[PDB]
């Protein structure tokens, strides 16, 4: 999960 | 002079991007649309590098950042792929990567005929008005700026203030080789409509992306990960009207 986490 | 701000968008346009879609098969809706899925997936992680590196993008407030990337990646792949179709194969099909190539019969077979059919014009638009190279990547980091929340963003100020920078650049390439203020004035009129007219298209994307999510699992399509999140917490947002496109003109 962690969202998008590569932003 | 040196074109800074060119050289850069240049510099960053992101390289090709593969769909994985096995074409020894025989097309079927369930496949097709897992691939386009995945190729979604795949063009995201492509669009964040890019987005992080475009001109004063760090000025956003993080959470910005990652909102402005999560409301326009569908109407920033639709544009991109519109331009791919027109310089590889002058329209005639959709080029959604070089392994998903669709023909009229695989419009037909995605259930989504009426939506291919505006992209492809879309796709002949870029050479009907005969948009150029340097035209095509200034009004597609414009789309990155081009939808926002009603209740607004954590420092909306910033993000004015990008946008307006965005929207100075393509004033200037526009008056490049224009020395004549009617004729520039004519283009900037040509290139907001066709900005426009990538948000409609984006919105039944949206609500058709919506609802084949809702029952993929009835119809045996495959969402990744991100996909999956941002279809299911963001994209509701735009389709109930918390988060709307900025149009230029009044339609
Ligand atoms: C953005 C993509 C994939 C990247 C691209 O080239 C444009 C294209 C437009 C249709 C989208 C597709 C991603 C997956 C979606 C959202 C499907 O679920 C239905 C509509 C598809």
């Amino acid at each position: 999960h962690k969202i998008l986490h590569r932003l | 002079c040196q074109p800074i701000f060119l050289n850069v968008l240049e510099a960053i346009e992101p390289g090709v991007v593969c769909a994985g879609h096995d074409n020894n098969q025989p097309d079927s809706f369930a496949a097709l649309l897992s691939s386009l899925n995945e190729l979604g997936e795949r063009q995201l992680v492509h669009v964040v590098k890019w987005a992080k590196a475009l001109p004063g993008f760090r000025n956003l407030h993080v959470d910005d950042q990652m909102a402005v990337i999560q409301y326009s990646w569908m109407g920033l792949m639709v544009f991109a792929m519109g331009w791919r179709s027109f310089t590889n194969v002058n329209s005639r099909m959709l080029y959604f990567a070089p392994d998903l190539v669709f023909n009229e019969y695989r419009m037909h077979k995605s259930r989504m005929y009426s939506q291919c059919v505006r992209m492809r014009h879309l796709s002949q638009e870029f050479g009907w008005l005969q948009i150029t190279p340097q035209e095509f990547l200034c009004m597609k980091a414009l789309l990155l700026f081009s939808i926002i929340p009603v209740d607004g963003l954590k420092n909306q100020k910033f993000f004015d203030e990008l946008r307006m920078n965005y929207i100075k650049e393509l004033d200037r390439i526009i008056a490049c080789k224009r020395k004549n203020p009617t004729s520039c004035s004519r283009r900037f009129y040509q290139l907001t409509k066709l900005l426009d007219s990538v948000q409609p298209i984006a919105r039944e994307l949206h609500q058709f992306t919506f609802d084949l999510l809702i029952k993929s699992h009835m119809v045996s399509v495959d969402f990744p990960e991100m996909m999956a999140e941002i279809i299911s917490v963001q994209v509701p947002k735009i389709l109930s009207g918390k988060v709307k496109p900025i149009y230029f003109h009044t339609q």
